[PDB]
């Protein structure tokens, strides 16, 4: 919560870091990630769009049945 | 079984398998829970930082360590709910003895 | 450039200090140096010099660093780089 | 094997510095020198490396004070950069 | 050693901004508390420059922004600033609030109360600046929000009246809402201040509900930078929102003079407001329609109550995030039945939804989640 | 080409504010010309500068 110096009693941990300007800014941008992005959206959409083709089924349903019972001139 | 089958493909879907995670990493901190966090083991809480360490640094990269990583279904070492139940026991304890 | 030659003149004394200055002075010289030549290349550089070879070694670079022990108060590496060079704060 | 192969590639023939420091002799041991290294038969390596600059830190709080080193390229010996 | 760390006004930045713990964890979506910022201080600064040039009285509102939209340089660009401002920051207030429900960071107490007090706040001053262009949908949805503030029975008429400045809609109604929406957004920025600061009391939150003490990476250079992205990108999508189609979330029907006899066959608040406008239009109930909008607000401060789960984000939790996406669509089906007339079938579906929403909100997350919990052999 | 800019416009804080200040004016003027050349360019026709020209 507060700043740093207190938070957590740790050992045992090593952490390896790079100057940036050794590195590439996008490696395998087209050929990694493109994969990485496809894998997440393929998880989670068939879960979190089902909900919308109901919204798009009552959609075109009550649309519908509106117009039929609002055009019986 | 039906709702053991459903517990084992709810642990498939869950996700943190994926993540390198376990029984003792997803819990949220009321104050007993920090408090059974305080009474644990040291070799125990070590991995459990590293284990939180991992999955921080992984979850910003949102990569996902590959199939022969995961953590399996019932090769679990589980090992909180033990402290948790006796601070519970003590804590309910503690609240029952006001109430009386 | 006064500590600098009260350093190297107190250490060529004694037996070890003076031999091992012949060691590795004839590692990759190919001689030895005397006191009289680090003296004269003491005597070759002024300010100007010194402020050439600290904008030439030392502004805004791409350090290494080491950190051991209960460090958790040493701020991420982008901070030191850019702290690193002065943009006059 | 391996330690014999390594005694006789490295400490061998070019790269050798025998020193002798005080109120002694040139010749002499020059003399004896050449008595006791005679028949050294000894006749690719010492190349430049990459200076990459990055960042490691070992967090482990069992320790009783912090020990931090930053470090950047430095020249080497054949320069007045160096002085 | 620093002027920084000592002078105390930067020790108040530093432990802001500079050296703030934050976690290495959050996506774009924990930008938003400094798009909503950002588009704050938009709003102020555009807001402080259309009232320099407006005058506020019947006759003069209509043509005091006729004058601002074709004489003055520029200022129909900044007139189309501050409304689609409003409707961006309305967005992002939405995508903030999803973002606190949806990864459970609403375990927190003082900050969601005063998060709540934000949003009451922020609702009432954008209806008070609606109802400064004087326009015909504007005078009637003014008669509409004040009349269910008479809504309330022994109380209702005088306190109306005594808010209107007269038994009618007066040139001192516009005045009054001239002044406290004139006003408002300086108590908002002062309750965000207020929010900031019981959030850096308790300290920031991580998709996955773990805490994340070990991987405290301070907020400058990173988080900056990635709120500069973001901003650009939003002021971006703000500049093509006003200046390539203006009206497509600004409805046509507001560049009428207020005639008081003039009862045009549509009306609804800005779309916005459109799900605070159908629930009351659900349940044909007066006091109980007022009393069903104070209550889906109350319900939604009531939340913490709700949480029985040992997990904190729904991020590990499959079942009952889908039910939250089921919340989702349902919040976006009671703005496509406010983007559609008042109609006896689509109050049918209207109140399906809104009953659906409170069946979701009240019942079936703790009970869901609760099974949740005892599924994972706890 | 690379170095050489280091050499003269990265070194010290003023200098790098001064080239990027005057990068900004001859932007304006690059900027303005090509924005509007393009931009009156797509709309050529029934533009007021064809009626301007006749009148
Ligand atoms: C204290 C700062 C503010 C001042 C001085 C201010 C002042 C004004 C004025 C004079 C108008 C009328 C301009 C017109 O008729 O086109 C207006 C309109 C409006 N204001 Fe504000 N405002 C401020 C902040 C805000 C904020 C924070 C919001 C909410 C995001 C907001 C929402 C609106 C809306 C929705 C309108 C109607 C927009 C339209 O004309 O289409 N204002 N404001
Ligand atoms: C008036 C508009 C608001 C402003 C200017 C505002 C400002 C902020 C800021 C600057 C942050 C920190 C940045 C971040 O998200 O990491 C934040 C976080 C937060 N705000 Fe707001 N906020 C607003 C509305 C709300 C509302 C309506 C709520 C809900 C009651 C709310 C609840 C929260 C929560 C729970 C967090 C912490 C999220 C987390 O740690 O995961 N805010 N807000």
């Amino acid at each position: 919560g507060r700043q740093f110096g207190h938070l957590t009693r740790v050992r045992h941990v090593i952490t390896y870091s790079l100057s940036p300007f050794e590195q590439r800014a996008f490696p395998h941008y087209f050929s990694k990630g493109i994969p990485n992005v496809l894998r997440r959206t393929r998880a989670c959409i068939l879960r979190v769009a089902p909900p919308f083709v109901v919204f798009y089924l009552v959609y075109t349903w009550g649309t519908q049945e509106f117009e039929k019972s609002k055009r019986k001139n | 079984k039906w709702l053991e089958g459903i517990r084992k493909w709810y642990y498939n879907a869950a996700g943190f398998n994926k993540l390198g995670l376990m029984r003792d990493d997803t819990i949220h901190e009321n104050d007993d829970v920090k408090e059974a966090i305080r009474r644990l083991p040291e070799n125990l809480y070590n991995d459990r930082v590293f284990r939180i360490k991992r999955a921080l640094d992984l979850s910003m990269r949102q990569q996902i360590l590959p199939k022969e990583q995961w953590t399996k279904y019932e090769e679990d070492k589980f090992y909180l709910e033990p402290y948790l139940k006796e601070v519970i026991r003590e804590r309910k304890e503690r609240e029952e003895w006001t109430k009386k | 450039k006064n500590l600098l030659r009260n350093a190297l003149v107190s250490h060529l004394d004694g037996t070890t200090p003076v031999c091992e200055d012949i060691g590795r002075s004839l590692l990759t010289y190919g001689r030895r140096i005397p006191l009289a030549e680090w003296e004269s290349r003491i005597a070759e550089v002024d300010a100007r010099v010194v402020r050439e070879v600290c904008s030439k070694y030392f502004y805004d670079q791409c350090p290494a660093v080491a950190g051991f022990g209960p460090i958790e108060q040493l701020p991420d590496y982008n901070r030191i780089r850019s702290g690193m060079f002065w943009l006059r704060f | 094997a391996d330690l014999t192969e390594y005694l006789s590639r490295h400490y061998k023939a070019p790269r050798m510095v025998l020193a002798a420091a005080g109120g002694l002799e040139h010749r002499q041991l020059l003399d004896l020198a050449q008595k006791h290294f005679s028949g050294l038969s000894g006749t690719p390596t010492l190349t430049p490396c990459r200076f990459t600059g990055s960042e490691i830190r070992h967090r482990e709080d069992g320790l009783p004070l912090a020990h931090v080193a930053i470090a950047v390229e430095g020249p080497g010996w054949a320069n007045p950069d160096n002085v | 050693i620093n002027i920084r760390k000592t002078h105390p006004l930067m020790k108040i930045v530093n432990n802001a901004f500079i050296d703030l713990p934050a976690p290495s964890n959050i996506s774009s979506w924990w930008n938003f508390g400094s798009l909503l910022g950002i588009c704050l201080i938009l709003q102020i600064l555009t807001g402080l420059f259309l009232a320099m040039h407006y005058t506020p009285d019947t006759t003069t509102a209509f043509s005091s922004v006729t004058h601002i939209c074709r004489d003055v340089n520029y200022g129909w660009i900044i007139r189309y600033m501050h409304a689609n401002g409003a409707s961006m920051f309305f967005i992002c207030l939405f995508m903030h609030v999803g973002r606190g429900l949806y990864y459970g960071s609403y375990t927190f107490l003082e900050t969601w109360n005063i998060g709540v007090i934000l949003l009451f706040a922020t609702m009432a001053t954008a209806f008070m600046g609606y109802v400064l262009p004087w326009g015909q949908m504007s005078f009637w949805g003014a008669t509409v929000i004040t009349n269910l503030l008479s809504a309330i029975p022994y109380i209702g008429t005088n306190l109306v009246e005594w808010i209107w400045g007269g038994f009618s809609v007066d040139k001192a109604t516009l005045t009054r809402f001239f002044a406290f929406h004139f006003i408002f957004p300086f108590i908002i920025a002062a309750l965000a201040m207020v929010h900031l600061l019981f959030l850096h009391e308790t300290g920031s939150n991580n998709p996955t509900g773990i805490p994340s003490d070990t991987d405290k990476i301070p907020f400058h250079p990173y988080y900056t930078i990635k709120d500069i992205l973001g901003a650009i990108l939003l002021i971006l999508i703000l500049m093509l929102l006003v200046l390539f189609t203006p009206d497509l979330l600004g409805d046509p029907d507001n560049y009428t003079p207020a005639n008081p006899l003039n009862t045009p066959p549509h009306i609804k608040p800005e779309w916005y407001f459109l799900f605070a406008y159908a629930i009351l239009r659900s349940i044909p109930n007066k006091l109980g329609g007022v009393l069903a909008l104070v209550l889906s607000i109350l319900v939604l401060v009531i939340m913490p109550l709700l949480h029985t789960s040992k997990q904190r984000s729904m991020m590990f939790r499959p079942i009952s995030q889908c039910m939250f996406w089921i919340l989702v669509a349902d919040l976006l089906t009671l703005t496509w039945i406010g983007g559609q007339p008042v109609e006896h079938p689509y109050i049918i579906i209207g109140q399906l939804a809104s009953i659906m929403y409170f069946l979701i909100i009240l019942v079936m997350m703790p009970v869901a989640s609760i099974i949740e919990n005892n599924l994972l052999k706890w | 080409l690379t170095a050489r800019l280091y050499s003269l416009l990265f070194r010290r804080t003023s200098t790098f504010a001064l080239t990027i200040v005057v990068g900004a004016l001859f932007f304006e003027r690059a900027f303005d010309q090509g924005a509007d050349a393009i931009y009156e360019h797509i709309n050529e026709g029934k533009l007021w500068k064809h009626i301007k020209h006749k009148y």
